[PDB]
This record gives structure tokens, C-alpha cells and sequence, in this order.
RNA sequence: GCGAUGAUCACCCGGGUGGGUACAAAUGGCAGUCUGACAAGU
RNA sequence: GAGUCCCAUAACCUUUGUACCCCAGAGUGAGAAA
């Protein structure tokens, strides 16, 4: 079942999700 | 003496009856005109003064969401206008349209501010020109009694029979010519004592009150050295109250 | 094969899960159709699973459009994402077929349905309305529908307050009302102060001036040379009233009234002063609005006169609608437009009708045409 | 998109300008805007023709409002100069009306253009 | 005839919300949702009742096809006080305001129009009438404005199109409750001018039947109009 | 109201016997009975109809 | 050096009568200010 | 004993003063000038 707790999109839908994941790839 | 002229009385009541009218007419104009921006207010708040004060507090519906209407409206009503504001249906208005409507609302509240002022002043005139009448019948009735006659002397010169039925000449003379029952309350129906009575006793107290209304009045009109105390009216009031009490103490229904 | 149902409310978007699937072969049987009406049966078929109310009025219109052109909004995407499992393919029932491709693009794993079976349930959802929301806060749909109704409509027509002309009709009705009431009160002020100083009422026939002068001269006994100059400053001494009031106040017939009486005269006179000041303010507000609303018609005949004609027709749309002859008689009761004289009135009536159509039907009317039309009238005036 | 809409193509203006001429000969034509307005109030018009080059164009746009309210077809022709010439009057005509008469000698082609104009709308 | 100084006796008609004004001329009349003005210049009547001044509006049968319909003696009118009404082809408030009178404050009228220009008048008119909801949209795509419409007791259509019957069906399937009312006005000339007026009416009745609409009644609108009829039918989903 | 005014009663008589007043006016055959409920109205004309119908 | 964006089209002896619309005033008219000794309890 | 509840705080009529009107009215629809 769809759950908020685990991301179900498999790609970052919200532009926020774009920005944060960029740092995470950048960080480590 | 400048403080004992009845011509001031007859004008002020005429002004008061006038002032009620236009303030009503302006009230509908505000409701319709402001109703364009927010039509749902009229159903919620019916009072014109409270209605007008809202537009002063809130100019636009966006401002309605956060503005506090506690001093104007109770808690239940003030949230209704808030909820109506976002689901409102009226269009947005320019500041130019906002300004004059606010200025119109300024007139509405001001007229209420003066209308009570005239009412207070009229009461002051009532207790100074015909005090004994006021204690018995009241100020607001007392002003119209003299106004119908046109002068304190003229009403005083009249008998008690006319005073009770002074305000229903239309029903009177029509009834007299058509062999039908005549009015029994006339203008005096709106006195507090008549309101206290019930059923057929209303007719009784009207007759009793009017007889004492003449007693209190014709002291005021023809007194050379009346004290501005209203004592005769006060004792006259007690007699009618005693008459009302025993009259109301009756039980038509058998025990 | 349906499991989830998408429904839209004026308050927000509602998703439903289909607990039981109605018989499809016997869809047209009366017995299945009666169930859709029956709330108890319908609740067994579906259950409200989600509702996300719109944030405000603006969002509803934007989504209301996006639904209309068969588009998916950000709000719709978020709700469907949270509810629909990834999954072979989860089936969603939707009223609009056009929204089908849009939903498929954003979510490849969802298959949309718009067959009669979906329509049948969608009808049931809309049938029972808030009763299915099981106490969740959905406001009142009927009013919210009213909330969105003209909002959706006026948007497409691009309706604006600029085209609105009711403000003119209200202004004229108020202005004449103000003039009557200013006069009526001002007369009462004259009677009120007439007792105290009857001659002065004769000296200053202008009622507005009289209220101001009474405000200064509350008591006729108070007479000073400096006060004479002050009341002389009020208006001008050309009429000589400044000297007359001093002389008259010295020898005048009015019985002195009480301090309470004089208090009301100035207070009432103050009220008359405010209304005339406001009436002047509203008159100016009328003047500018005609230049904005009907620059041609106002420029031809005048702001006030044009307003009265619009009020007579009931709306600028009505005035533009009427034929030239009807327009002429529209203002024939107050002689707004007024044998050779009659010809000009008929001539002017057509050009007034000529202009009203221009103003009403132009989103942002100008006065370029209004100028030349009047110049055409002027040439006719000289010719006759 | 323009206020002038729909505008007949060069061919259609010819048949529209055809019908008006016989209507003028048969006394079945009302010429000028205010007459056209009157006919719509009485509901005695098959359809009404307008010139798209009217100076200004806003003056004749009230006629569209009446027809669609009354479900009457309407169309615009490019030239008021040409329209007036077909009307038979020596002055430009911005708007014209064909009056209702099932007893016209020119009934057939009126209903013919009345079909094309409806398709145009 | 109905000249200003004259007086009339206003009485209820068989149909709820419809009133008759008697006198030298019998006028079909209804009470005004918005007293003090006329929507299309129509003739108005004023009554003093305890004293408040209630106002009455005349229906012109020639202008309003429904009013002509009532006049010919329709057995049943689903349009009634406290009923949800959806009006197709609402060109203006000429008839919608009249319908708005019958439903009253409790009910509403969902007015549907396509062309923008008449809508502006409709929007202005719907403002003064809180019970009128105008939806400026093509009736051919009810999906576009399903957003704004709830249950509807009766669906009325005066759309003068060859394609009306499908338009009625999609709306009726989508908005009309079961056992709800359907009132269609048909113009033979618009549909198929090639064939007589009579055949068109028979054809349209057939299209209603296959759409699960049971026709209840037929009326022709002479002397008020030609080649016109009102169909009254009930939507039997079962 | 009970004990209705004579003028209202006379008016109702005129409508019932409306057939006979004018020789050139004729009406549908009808049986008119006083309604259980009714109102009397004064009819107000439009401004544009000043000459035509006033 | 024109025009469908619109040409053309009540009484009496220049004057007096007559009439209509809107506002204001009348201490002008309708228009005349009810009756009069019982009532109430045991 | 007896109609406030049909504004005697009023309606209508007469007289008076103020400002307009006597062209047709769903006004008409092709002449005018020479």
C-alpha cells in the first residue's frame, strides 16, 4: 500500500526534493 | 422662561421621526452598495449601526479574515461573517469605491450617535416642560401627545375622553358613521402601563391612565409655580398601578 | 475491476475505495439502480478514503479550470500519489475521459476508467454528497458551488469591476437623496434658530451659509467688532449682511432659547454641514467614474446628465440596447436632452445613443470618438 | 477573437450581397442600424447583415447581442460601401435586415443563405 | 389593456409558484425575488400586504416559452418551490429570472449558457438573484462544469441546436435524479427544415425514449409560436 | 379578512360578470369563484412607457 | 460643396387662455374629536 | 361599555408658488437643396 513514510515516486516530485537530494549526492 | 417652551418639544419629535427615516434609507443603500462587495452580511447582521461599523472595521474581505469583531458582534456571529468572507460572493472593489462607502458608513454611525443625543435631549425637555406627565405615561409617549394637539395648553384644555383616543381618529370617525365599535387605545397603546395590562384590562387601564394623564398634564400646563419634581404624576402613577394590580389580580377562570 | 474512485468537491478532492463491485451484466436492472439511490446500499459499495480541502478561493478556481481543460494540478498530483499504490495496474475510476491521458502520463502505473459503471458510482457519490464524508469537514457544497460559480464564469468572460456601472446608479440615487435631506434639515435649522433670531434667516437666504453663520453666532447678544470682522470674513461684505446682522442682532425680535436648545442648533447645523461636504465628495466621485466608465457619453452631454440617463435605462447595457427613438423619450420627462429646438434634441439623442454603445461594449473606452461626435453636434447647432 | 466575428469569405459575401438586392427590390429589406434594432424587437427578421469596416465598429455590436438572445443568425461583410450599394441606397449602410415573410418571392435563396450563415456561426 | 392606473386581482394558479392577475385582461404573474425593478422591462404589479409592499412580475408567453407552455395547459410542471433546477441555453434572465421566481429563495436555478456576450447580462442578473447559478459553458461537455452542479430535480432545455437530445441525455444522465423532471422545448426548423415540423417531434420523442426518458406529455405552442412544442418526461433510471 | 370591504366585494363582481361590460369584448366561457386566498395590486409602469401605457 | 453614422413629417385675440410632469406651503376640504355611575368581594 | 393593529405621524382633492413641457411614441423611415 502507498505509504507516506517511504517515498513512492522513485524520482523527486517536489522541487524541494530536487534541492535536498542534490546536496546528499554532493555530501556523501 | 427659555426652559419652559413647548414649541421646542413639537419640533424635536418631528425631527426624531424624520431622523429614523433617512437613516433607514441610507442603511439599505449601504447594504445594497456594500452588498456588491460582500452580499452575505445583511442576512447575518440585521442591525444597521452594527452593519455599518463592520465596514469601518473591515474595508475588504481579505481584511475580514483577521480582523476582530468582538466589540461589534458576539462570538458566534463574528465567526459567521469571517467564514462568509472567504466563501463570499461579491467582487473586489477599488480603494476609491472603498473610501466613499466607508465615509457613507461614517454617516450611518454618526446619525445613530446624534439620534440618541436628540432622544436624551428630548427626555430632558419632557421632564422640564411637562414632568408630571412623564412619570405617568413616559417621555416618548408624552412628546407625541402634545405634538398631536400642537400645544401643551391645547392638550390640557382637552378632556380625558379625547386623550385616550387622540391617535385613532380615522378608526374613530369611520366607526361612528358605520355603526361599529370604536377604538379604545388610540395613541396611548404604546405606554408602558398599557403594555403591562392584558386582554380586556388594556381597555380599562387606558381609560384610567388617560384620566390621570389629564390630571398630571393639566397640572403641568396651568401651574403658576409648579416645582419641576413630577410628584403629582408619581402619586397618580401609584394609583393606576394599584388599579392595575387588583384588576390583574382577578381570575376570570373559576377556581 | 475497479478499486479506487476519484471525485472532486468545491471544497477539495475526494478519493473513494470500492469495497464491493456492482454486477456489470445486470447494471441496467432496476434492483441495482435502486441501490444507488439507497444510501445504506451505496455505503456498502464504496467508502470515503481521502479528502484534501482546497487552501483558499484562488486554488479552487485554478483547479476548477485545470479540471475543465482536462489538466492535472499540483494538488491533484499530490493526493493521487499518496493514495494510489504503485502495484497488475491499479484501476482508478474517473468521470472525465479527457483527464485519463493526463493521469496516465504523470502516473504510468494507473489505469483510468470512465465507463458507465464508473459513471454509475460517480452519480451515487454526488447523490449523497456530504453524507458520505462521515462527519469530515467539507463545509457546505451548495454554497461553495455558488462560491465558484460566477467566479469560474466571470473569469472566462474576463469580467472586471471597470465595466461595472452600478456604482453610478447608486451614486445618483444617493446624491439626490442627500440633496433632499440637506435641504430638509437646513430648513429645520432655520426654524430652530429662527425663534432665537428670526431676522438673520432673512439676511442669509443661502441655507449652507446660514448653518455656518449660526455656528459662529450661537447667541445674537454676543456682538463685537472683532466678531463682526470674523462673520465679515464668512462670505463677503458686498451684500452688507455683516453690518446688518450686528445691527439686527442689537434690535431683533427672537426670544432667547435655552443653552440645551442652542447646543442642538449648532450640532444639527454641524450635521447639515457634514452631509453637504459629503455630497460634494460623492459628486466628485461620480464625475471621475463616468470618465472611467462612459468617457464618451459623459464627454458628450455631461457627467451628471449621462448618469441620469443610465439610471433611467437601469444599466448602461440597457441604454446601449435601446433604439434612438426610445433613448430620446428616456430623458423626455426631465428634459435631459433639452420645432427647431426639438430637431436638435432628436439629433442629440442619436449621438447620445451613438456613444453609449461605444462605452459599454469597449473594455477600456476612450474619449477620442466622444470629442468628435460632440463637434459634429456643435456644427449642427450652428447650422440650425 | 476580433469583435468582427464571423466574417464571411469573398464568395459568401457575393450570395449575401445577392439576397439583399432582391429584398430591396421586393421591399423585404430594412436598411440601417436603428431599423435593424427595431426588427429584432418585433422578431420579424430572418437574419441581419453588418459591415465589418464600420467606423467605429463598436457601434453595431449591439445587434449581435439581440440576435443570439433571439436565436437569429447574423454575419459581417467586409465593406459598408459595398453593402450599401447592394441595398440600393446612395449612402453607405453599416447594418441591414431581411424581414420575415414566408410569402416572399425570394424565399428559397434566403433560406439557402440562412443555412450557410448558420453553418458559419 | 393592462394600463398603469388599473387594478388587478392576483390569485394562485394550479401550479405552485404561479399566480394569475385577473381583470379586463388575465395576466400570468409570479412574485419577485428582487422587488423594485424589471429584468427585461417586463410588466410588474405591486400589492400592499400587512404594511410591506410585495411585488409581482408578469410573464410574457411570447417571450418565455415556458409561460406559453403553462398557458397551453401543461398537466405537470416539475418546476416548483424548493426544487433544484438546471436551465440549459440560458440566453439571458428573460426566462431564467422567471424560473428563479418559482423555485424561490430555498431552491436555486443552475443557468447554462455558451456565448459570452449574453452571459455578462446573465452574471449581472444572477447577482441580484442569489438563487441563480450561471455556468457559462458549452452544454455539449457537461464534464467541464460537473464541478459546479449537484442534484437537480428538473432539467430544462431551450437550446436551439440540431444536437439537443444528446446534450439533454449527457446532462440528464449526469445531473438529473432518478424519477426527475425533463422539460424540453423543440424547434422543428432548427432540427431538420427539410421535413415537416410534425415528424421532427416524433423523432425527438424517440431519442428521449432510448435515453431512458419516459415522455409524459406533449403540447404545441400556437398561437404564441410556430413549429414549437414542449416535451414533459420523467427520467426512469430503472 | 373576514367581513371583507364592500369595494373589494364589488370588484370581484366585476371580474365574474366581465363578459357583459363591453359589446365588442368577449371571453372564454368560465365559472369564476372567489379564491380562498388573494391580493389586490396596483400596477406600476415603466418610464419608457410614459406615452404608450400610462 | 447633404443624407440609413438617419432626410422628411389643445382654444381664442405677437399676446392671452387651457392642460401635463416634478417639488414646497395652507389653522384650505373631506373633517365631526366616544359614552357617562356603577364595578368588585363575602 | 368600547377597531392601536386600513400610517389623522396619513391618503386623496382644492388653492397657491417654483422649474420644465404642448413634435409624433415600440413615433415614422428617404428624401433634402436647387
Amino acid at each position: 500500500h502507498a505509504s507516506a513514510f517511504t517515498r513512492t515516486q522513485d524520482v523527486p516530485q517536489t522541487e524541494l526534493q530536487e534541492k535536498v537530494d542534490q546536496v546528499l549526492q554532493e555530501s556523501n | 422662561s427659555a426652559d419652559k417652551v413647548d414649541v421646542m418639544i413639537i419640533q424635536a419629535i418631528a425631527l426624531l421621526d424624520d431622523l429614523d427615516k433617512e437613516l433607514n434609507t441610507y442603511a439599505m443603500r449601504c447594504k445594497e452598495w456594500y452588498g456588491w462587495h460582500f452580499p452575505e452580511l445583511a442576512k447575518i447582521v440585521t442591525d444597521s449601526v452594527a452593519y455599518a461599523r463592520i465596514i469601518l472595521t473591515m474595508g475588504i474581505r481579505s481584511k475580514a479574515s483577521e480582523t476582530d469583531l468582538s466589540e461589534i458582534l458576539p462570538e458566534e456571529i463574528e465567526e459567521r461573517v469571517k467564514t462568509a468572507a472567504e466563501v463570499s460572493m461579491g467582487t473586489e472593489i477599488t480603494q476609491t469605491d472603498l473610501d466613499n462607502i466607508n465615509a457613507l458608513a461614517e454617516q450611518i454611525v454618526e446619525f445613530a450617535a446624534y439620534r440618541e443625543q436628540l432622544s436624551n435631549y428630548l427626555s430632558a425637555r419632557m421632564k422640564a416642560i411637562a414632568p408630571n406627565l412623564t412619570q405617568l405615561v413616559g417621555e416618548l409617549v408624552g412628546a407625541r401627545l402634545i405634538a398631536h394637539s400642537g400645544s401643551l395648553i391645547s392638550l390640557a384644555k382637552s378632556p380625558a375622553s379625547t386623550i385616550q383616543i387622540l391617535g385613532a381618529e380615522k378608526a374613530l370617525f369611520r366607526a361612528l358613521k358605520t355603526k361599529h365599535d370604536t377604538p379604545k387605545y388610540g395613541l396611548l397603546y404604546h405606554a408602558s402601563l398599557v403594555g403591562q395590562a392584558t386582554g380586556k384590562n388594556k381597555g380599562k387601564i387606558a381609560r384610567v391612565l388617560a384620566a390621570k394623564a389629564a390630571v398630571s398634564l393639566r397640572y403641568d400646563a396651568l401651574a403658576e409655580d409648579r416645582d419641576d419634581s413630577g410628584d403629582i404624576g408619581l402619586e397618580s402613577r401609584a394609583k393606576v398601578e394599584n388599579r392595575l394590580s387588583q384588576l390583574e389580580g382577578r381570575d376570570l377562570r373559576t377556581t | 475491476p475497479i478499486e479506487y474512485l476519484l471525485f472532486e468537491e468545491p471544497t477539495g478532492y475526494a478519493v473513494f475505495k470500492v469495497k464491493l463491485q456492482q454486477d456489470d451484466i445486470g447494471s441496467r436492472l432496476k434492483e441495482v439502480q435502486e441501490q444507488i439511490n439507497d444510501f445504506g446500499a451505496f455505503t456498502k459499495l464504496i467508502e470515503l478514503v481521502s479528502f484534501a480541502p482546497f487552501k483558499g478561493a484562488a486554488e479552487a478556481l485554478e483547479n476548477a479550470n485545470d479540471i475543465s481543460e482536462g489538466l492535472v494540478s499540483e494538488s491533484l498530483k499530490a493526493i493521487l500519489d499518496l493514495n494510489l499504490p504503485k502495484a497488475k495496474n491499479i484501476t482508478l475510476a474517473i468521470s472525465d475521459k479527457n483527464l485519463g491521458p493526463s493521469i496516465k502520463e504523470e502516473f504510468p502505473y494507473v489505469d483510468c476508467i470512465s465507463n458507465e459503471l464508473a459513471q454509475d458510482l460517480i452519480r451515487g457519490v454526488r447523490l449523497h454528497g456530504e453524507k458520505l464524508f462521515k462527519g469530515l469537514q467539507s463545509g457546505d457544497l451548495e454554497r461553495a458551488q455558488l462560491g465558484l460559480g460566477h467566479a469560474y464564469s466571470r473569469a472566462k468572460v474576463k469580467f472586471s469591476v471597470q465595466k461595472n456601472d452600478n456604482h453610478i446608479i447608486q451614486a445618483i440615487a444617493l446624491l439626490d437623496q442627500l440633496d433632499k435631506d440637506i435641504n430638509t434639515f437646513a430648513m429645520r435649522v432655520k426654524e430652530w434658530y429662527g425663534w432665537h433670531f428670526p431676522e438673520l434667516a432673512k439676511l442669509v437666504p443661502d441655507n449652507y451659509t446660514f448653518a455656518k453663520l449660526v455656528l459662529f453666532i450661537k447667541d445674537k447678544a454676543s456682538l463685537n467688532d472683532d466678531s463682526l470682522h470674523d462673520l465679515a470674513a464668512l462670505l463677503n461684505e458686498d451684500s452688507g449682511i455683516a453690518q446688518r446682522v450686528i445691527d439686527n442682532a442689537r434690535i431683533s425680535m427672537g426670544q432667547d432659547i435655552s443653552e440645551t436648545d442652542m447646543e442642538n442648533v449648532c450640532v444639527f447645523a454641524q450635521r447639515v454641514a457634514s452631509l453637504a461636504d459629503y455630497r460634494r465628495q460623492l459628486y466628485d466621485y461620480l464625475c471621475e467614474k463616468m470618465h472611467t466608465v462612459a468617457p464618451n457619453l459623459s464627454e458628450l452631454i455631461g457627467e451628471v446628465i449621462g448618469a441620469r440617463l443610465i439610471s433611467h435605462a437601469g444599466s448602461l447595457t440597457n441604454l446601449s440596447k435601446q433604439a434612438a427613438s426610445t433613448v430620446q423619450i428616456l430623458g423626455a420627462e426631465k428634459a435631459l436632452f433639452r420645432k427647431n429646438k426639438g430637431r436638435i434634441s432628436r439629433y442629440l439623442a442619436n449621438k447620445c445613443s451613438m456613444a453609449s454603445r461605444i462605452d459599454n461594449y469597449s473594455e477600456e473606452p476612450s474619449n477620442v470618438f466622444g470629442s468628435v461626435l460632440k463637434k459634429q453636434v456643435e456644427q449642427r447647432l450652428e447650422f440650425y | 477573437n476580433p469583435k468582427a466575428f464571423p466574417l464571411a469569405d469573398a464568395a459568401l459575401t457575393q450570395q449575401i450581397l445577392d439576397v439583399v438586392q432582391q429584398a430591396a427590390n421586393l421591399r423585404q429589406l430594412k436598411k440601417g442600424a436603428n431599423e435593424a434594432t427595431k426588427t429584432l424587437n418585433r422578431g420579424i427578421s430572418e437574419f441581419i447583415i453588418m459591415a465589418a469596416d464600420c467606423e467605429p465598429i463598436e457601434i453595431l455590436l449591439h445587434l449581435p447581442l439581440l440576435c443570439e438572445d433571439k436565436n437569429v443568425p447574423y454575419v459581417f461583410v467586409p465593406s459598408r460601401v459595398a453593402l450599401g450599394r447592394a441595398c440600393g441606397v446612395s449612402r453607405p449602410v453599416i447594418a441591414a435586415s431581411i424581414t420575415t415573410n414566408d410569402a416572399s418571392a425570394i424565399k428559397t435563396q434566403i433560406y439557402a443563405v440562412k443555412d450557410k450563415i448558420e453553418t458559419l456561426l | 389593456g393592462a394600463r398603469g392606473g388599473a387594478k388587478v386581482v392576483i390569485e394562485p394558479h394550479r401550479h405552485a409558484g404561479v399566480y394569475i392577475a385577473r381583470g379586463k385582461e388575465d395576466l400570468l404573474v409570479t412574485k419577485n425575488m428582487a422587488p423594485g425593478e424589471s429584468v427585461y422591462g417586463e410588466k410588474r404589479i405591486s400589492v400592499e400586504e400587512p404594511p410591506t409592499k410585495v411585488e409581482y412580475r408578469v410573464w410574457n408567453p411570447f417571450r418565455s416559452k415556458l409561460a406559453a407552455g403553462i398557458m397551453g395547459g401543461l398537466d405537470e410542471l416539475f418546476i416548483a418551490p424548493g426544487k433544484k433546477v438546471l436551465y440549459l441555453g440560458a440566453a439571458s434572465g428573460t426566462s431564467v429570472s422567471h424560473v428563479s421566481d418559482v423555485v424561490g429563495p430555498e431552491g436555486v436555478v443552475y443557468a447554462v449558457e455558451f456565448s459570452h456576450r449574453p452571459g455578462r447580462e446573465l452574471i449581472s442578473m444572477a447577482k441580484k438573484r442569489p438563487n441563480i447559478i450561471p455556468i457559462i459553458e458549452d452544454a455539449r461537455h457537461p464534464q467541464k462544469y460537473r464541478m459546479l452542479i449537484g442534484m437537480v430535480d428538473c432539467v430544462f432545455a431551450d437550446v436551439a441546436q440540431p444536437d439537443q437530445a444528446r446534450i439533454i441525455a449527457l446532462n440528464s444522465h449526469m445531473f438529473l435524479k432518478d424519477q426527475g423532471g425533463v422539460v424540453i422545448s423543440i424547434k422543428a426548423n432548427c432540427i431538420d427544415s427539410t421535413v415537416d415540423a410534425e415528424t421532427v417531434f416524433a423523432r425527438e420523442v424517440q431519442k428521449l425514449r432510448e435515453e431512458r426518458i419516459k415522455p409524459l406529455e406533449q403540447l404545441t405552442l400556437e398561437p404564441y409560436e410556430r413549429d414549437h412544442c414542449i416535451v414533459v418526461g420523467r427520467y426512469m433510471r430503472s | 379578512d373576514d367581513n371583507m370591504r364592500r369595494e373589494v366585494q364589488r370588484d370581484l363582481l366585476l371580474i365574474k360578470h366581465r363578459a357583459a361590460l363591453d359589446p365588442k369584448r368577449h371571453y372564454k366561457k368560465q365559472r369564476w369563484e372567489v379564491p380562498e386566498r388573494f391580493a389586490i395590486g396596483t400596477i406600476i409602469e415603466d418610464k419608457s412607457e410614459f406615452y404608450s401605457s400610462r
